[PDB]
RNA sequence: UCUGAGAGUUUGAUCCUGGCUCAGGAUUAACGCUGGCGGCAUGCCUAAUACAUGCAAGUCGAUCGAAAGUAGUAAUACUUUAGAGGCGAACGGGUGAGUAACACGUAUCCAAUCUACCUUAUAAUGGGGGAUAACUAGUUGAAAGACUAGCUAAUACCGCAUAAGAACUUUGGUUCGAAUCAAAGUUGAAAGGACCUGCAAGGGUUCGUUAUUUGAUGAGGGUGCGCCAUAUCAGCUAGUUGGUGGGGUAACGGCCUACCAAGGCAAUGACGUGUAGCUAUGCUGAGAAGUAGAAUAGCCACAAUGGGACUGAGACACGGCCCAUACUCCUACGGGAGGCAGCAGUAGGGAAUUUUUCACAAUGAGCGAAAGCUUGAUGGAGCAAUGCCGCGUGAACGAUGAAGGUCUUUAAGAUUGUAAAGUUCUUUUAUUUGGGAAGAAUGACUUUAGCAGGUAAUGGCUAGAGUUUGACUGUACCAUUUUGAAUAAGUGACGACUAACUAUGUGCCAGCAGUCGCGGUAAUACAUAGGUCGCAAGCGUUAUCCGGAUUUAUUGGGCGUAAAGCAAGCGCAGGCGGAUUGAAAAGUCUGGUGUUAAAGGCAGCUGCUUAACAGUUGUAUGCAUUGGAAAC
C-alpha cells in the first residue's frame, strides 16, 4: 500500500516530528514513549548499528511518504550520477512534485497536497501531471492550474505560507519555480542521512 | 498438399525425358570419339555439348573439362 | 511421480492421509527425524489443510477466515 | 537483388525504423552490411536524417529502392545526384 | 580511472585448523494466501510424444490457345482462367534430436571456386520444323481417375543461316602458374507481347531474348588459434599412409578407380566412454572470472524414421518426387490418404507455462507494366500478478482521548487513539456526456507544369492537385461533462543471529524449526488472542546459479603435533639452471594498417506526463599483418 494507517504513532517510535514541530506538541497531552501496550520502558536496551539505522531509514522515508522499492531506484539512479551522496540524494527527495508543493505551502499537509496533484489540480511548466515523482530541475516553473481554487483546504495555506528561500512562490498569480537546491542545514537535520545512504551495499 | 507443386510434377516429367535424350546422345557421341579418333568426331563433339551449354542440362564447367580432355588425346601428335 | 520412494513428514495438527492417498510433496530437512527430508504441502490436492488455522495461514493451507 | 528496406527497431505502438541495405533473400529486422541513417515515422518535420554518404554508394553498386524508401530519395533530392551522375 | 563490509555454530573457558549455515542479488520459475488499475516485457524447461479440427506462397490475360459469361444485327469489344507457359517455390516459420568436430568463434587464402533476379557497358532480338495440353469420342469407376485414337497455338521444344567478342586447342614472341597481345581451326545465338507512328515503305517506344565486360551478392572449399570430463579408456587405423595412369567433381583431393609399397595417428592423450547445438549474451563477481546458453540475433543441423535421385542456377527440398520402415485414418472390401517441431487447439506427462482471435492499416516478401492478389511472416487485439515500473484504497480539521478489545488486575489508568464519531473539500481511478487524434506529414493513381536522353510521337525525373488507403479504434487522449468518499489490502516475523512483546491454553504431548535449540504445569520459540514491527498488489516457501567461500588459493592456501613429505636409493623424458662477447629476433615492448554484425553492457543525449521503456552518438577487447627496439 501506498497510504499509511496512522502517522503520530509513526512519530512516536521514530521519536520524529512527521510534521514541522507539531506531531508531539502536547496535542490531547502527547507524549514521546513508544507505542503499543509495552510503551513503559524499552529505553536503550539494545541499541544496535542495524536498527538505528532502519531508524534513520525509516524516518527518512516516512516524511516523505515513499515506500521501498521505489526509494532504492531513487537511490539507484541518484548513484548513477557523478559527485557527493547524501546531498545529491537530498536534491532528488527534494525534487519530488509532490514535496515542492508542499514547500509551496499551497497545501497545510503533504497528503493533501499529494491528492491534489494525483487529482489534476497541478500543472507543471504548461502541462498537467499525474505522477508524484517527475523530477524537477533548476529554473522549472510551476502554477495551480489557474483552475480548482475554490477549495477551503487550499486557501489557508496558500495566504499562510513559508516561503523558503531555494523555491520561490507568487500568492495571488499561485505561481512557484525550483530555483535553487536546498540546503543541508535548511531542512529539517533531525535526519542523520549518512547511516542510510551507507546502510545500502546493495550495488 | 499443396497445389503448387504437382503442376510442377507434369511439368519436370518431360524435360526430364528431353533432357535424358540428350545427355545420352552426348555419351555416345564421346564413345564415338573414343573408338575413333579425328577432327571431324570431336568436332561434332564440340557443337553437340555446346547445345547443352546454352541451357542448365550440363555444367558448363563440366562441358570445358571434358573437351580439355578430349583435346588433351588430340595432343597425341 | 517418478520410481523414487522418500520418507516424508506431515505438517500441521492432524493429517488426512487415506492409505493410498494422492499426494503433493516439499522439500525441506527435519533435524528431530533422520532420514525424513521431505514435507507435504498442506492444503494439497487430496491432503486438506489444518483447520482452525489463523496465523501466517499459509503453511498447512489456511484460507483467509471470515471477518 | 540487394534492397533498401524498412526495418521496425523499436516498442509496441512506436516503429522507428533504421534504413537498411539488405540483401533480398535476408528476414525482417537481420543482419546487414552497411547502415542507412535512420527514421521515427511519427514525429515529423524532418525526424528522417540519413547519411548520405554509403547509400550513393549502394546505389552505384546495385542497390533497389522501396515506396517508403522512394519517398526519403524524393525529398533529399538523391535522385537528382544519382541519375544525372548515372549518365 | 575502476573498486574489496560480515555473522552464528565444536569449549567449563581460550587461540587455531576446519566444515556447515545465514545476511545480497537473479529465474522461461512453481505452490499457499490475498488480489484494483495502468504501462512495458515475457509466457512447455517434461514428450524431436501422438494428434480431432480450421487457416499458413502463390501470382500473372499486355504469354498462349481455348473454354464460360456480358454488350453487339454482325463486325466486334469487355470479365474469369480449367489447362499450357513465366517467376516464385531452396526465402520467410518452427525445434535443438543428433553432432566433441574445421560443427562454432575468429584471422585468413581460394594461383581451386561458382553465383539467375540486381549493376557499367557491346553485338544482335532472322527465318523454319515438329510436337501436346484443353477438347472431343470411347473403355472404364459413385468419385478420385486412368487408359485408348484425332485436333490445335505460344514467351514449350528442336534443327538452319551469320557470330562484336567469347568457349577450347594450334603457332609466335611478353611478365614475375598467373595475364595480356597477334594469327589459325572447331563450335555454338533468340521470342516475341503491348503501344506510337507509318496510306504505305518503314521508323520508333515500353515490356521481353541470347551472347557478351565489370561488379554487387550469396553459397562452397582449406588452413591458424581457441573451443568438455574421463587412463577405474593403451594402442588405434588397411582407402587407413604415400606414389603412379584414368575417371569423376563448381573446383582441390584415395573421392573412386587399375598397379606398387606399409605406412600413418598416439602420453603434448590417440581410440573409447558419457555429455552438449556453438557464438554474441543473460545472472553474479571489484577482478582474475564462475555460471545458463531464456526472449533475440549470426552460424549450424533437422523435418514420422531410413535411403535414392530428377528438376531447378541454387534442394538431395518442413506443407516437391520414388522406395522402404512404423503408426493412423477413410472406404462401396474393389481400394486409397496422411505426415501439427507453422498459427490456434486436443490427448498424455508435468507441479507448471495462453485465444480452434482480427487486419494487410504499416514493414516486408512473392507475383503482376497496372489495378491488384497471398501472407496464423508481420502488425494488432484476448488471456496470465509471471516479472519491472507507475497510480490509486481518499483529504483538512477533528480528544485528557467516543465505545468495544487487551493489559493493568478489577473502583486508578495505559494501548488501540486524531485512529474513531463528526464538519467540510476533490475525483486519476468508479460512472456519465461531448470532442477526438498521431500513427497513413508514406506511398501508389492519373490528369497538370516544366525539365531532361531520343525523336514524329511515345515513356521516366522533378514540384503541386485531388479523390484517396485504420483491424487497430470513437483508440488513447482532451474537454470547469453526471454523480459520488464513494469503486479497491493483504502479507511475514516478533529468543538470538535480525527491527518487533504481553496474556490465555498445552505441559516431552500436541507441535516449531535456515543455525543455535524450544515445551516433562508460570513457554516472549508450541496454538490462539491483543499489540508491535518488515514488505506490500504483491508477501512468503520450495527448487537452481554466482557471491560471501582466500572453502581449489594465477592474482590468492598449506604439508612437525590440526587433513597433507611417498621407507629409501639409481635414474630416462620433462621443468628449471654459472659468467663473457656477436648475430639473428620466437617470446618480450612499442608504431601503422586491416579486422573483431546489430541489439545488449557503460556514458552522454533525445523522446515517451517520468522511471519501466524506446531511440541516437561515443565507448572497450582479441587476432592477423606490417616498422622498429634488442635489457632479459
Amino acid at each position: 500500500m501506498k497510504y499509511t494507517g496512522s502517522i503520530f504513532k509513526r512519530s512516536r517510535r521514530l521519536g520524529f516530528s512527521l510534521l514541522e514541530n507539531n506531531k508531539e506538541f502536547s496535542k490531547g497531552k502527547k507524549r514521546k514513549t513508544i507505542p503499543g501496550q509495552h510503551g513503559n520502558r524499552f529505553r536503550s536496551s539494545t541499541m544496535s548499528g542495524y536498527a538505528q539505522q532502519l531508524q534513520e531509514k525509516q524516518r527518512m522515508q516516512y516524511m516523505y511518504g515513499i515506500t521501498d522499492k521505489q526509494f532504492r531506484r531513487l537511490f539507484r539512479l541518484v548513484l548513477k550520477q557523478r559527485g557527493n551522496l547524501a546531498v545529491n540524494l537530498f536534491r532528488v527527495l527534494e525534487s519530488r512534485l509532490d514535496n515542492i508543493v508542499y514547500r509551496m505551502g499551497f497545501a497545510p499537509t503533504r497528503r493533501s497536497a499529494r491528492q491534489l496533484v494525483n487529482h489534476g489540480h497541478v500543472l507543471l511548466n504548461d502541462r498537467t501531471v499525474d505522477t508524484p515523482s517527475i523530477i524537477l530541475n533548476p529554473g522549472d516553473k510551476v502554477r495551480l492550474k489557474a483552475k480548482t481554487i475554490k477549495i477551503p483546504i487550499v486557501k489557508a495555506a496558500s495566504e499562510s505560507g513559508v516561503v523558503s528561500p531555494f523555491v520561490e512562490t507568487n500568492n495571488k498569480t499561485f505561481e512557484g519555480t525550483y530555483v535553487r537546491f536546498p540546503e543541508r542545514s535548511e531542512l529539517p537535520a533531525g535526519i542523520n542521512e549518512s547511516y542510510v545512504v551507507e546502510w545500502y551495499k546493495r550495488l | 498438399n499443396i497445389k503448387s507443386n504437382e503442376k510442377r510434377l507434369r511439368q519436370n516429367i518431360k524435360r526430364n525425358l528431353n533432357n535424358k535424350g540428350q545427355k545420352t546422345k552426348l555419351k555416345t557421341n564421346v564413345k564415338n570419339f573414343h573408338k575413333e579418333i579425328n577432327l571431324d568426331n570431336l568436332g561434332n563433339v564440340y557443337s553437340q555439348a555446346d547445345r547443352l551449354a546454352r541451357k542448365g542440362i550440363i555444367s558448363t564447367n563440366r562441358a570445358r573439362r571434358l573437351k580439355s580432355r578430349n583435346v588433351a588425346v588430340l595432343n597425341k601428335t | 511421480t517418478n520410481g523414487f520412494e522418500v520418507l516424508t513428514y506431515i505438517p500441521g495438527e492432524g493429517h488426512n492421509l487415506q492409505e493410498h492417498s494422492v499426494t503433493l510433496l516439499r522439500g525441506g530437512r527435519v533435524k528431530d527425524l533422520p532420514g525424513v527430508r521431505y514435507h507435504i504441502v498442506r492444503g494439497t490436492l487430496d491432503t486438506v489443510g489444518v483447520e482452525k488455522r489463523r496465523q501466517q495461514r499459509s503453511a498447512y493451507g489456511a484460507k483467509k477466515p471470515k471477518a | 537483388m540487394v534492397k533498401i528496406r524498412l526495418m521496425r527497431m523499436g516498442r509496441v505502438h512506436y516503429p522507428t525504423y533504421r534504413i537498411v541495405a539488405v540483401d533480398s533473400r535476408v528476414k525482417r529486422d537481420g543482419k546487414y552490411i552497411a547502415l542507412i541513417g535512420h527514421l521515427n515515422p511519427a514525429l515529423k518535420e524532418n525526424k528522417c536524417k540519413i547519411d548520405e554518404a554509403v547509400a550513393l554508394e549502394w546505389l552505384n553498386k546495385g542497390a533497389k529502392p522501396t515506396d517508403t524508401v522512394r519517398s526519403l530519395f524524393s525529398q533529399t533530392g538523391l535522385w537528382k545526384k544519382f541519375v544525372e551522375s548515372k549518365k
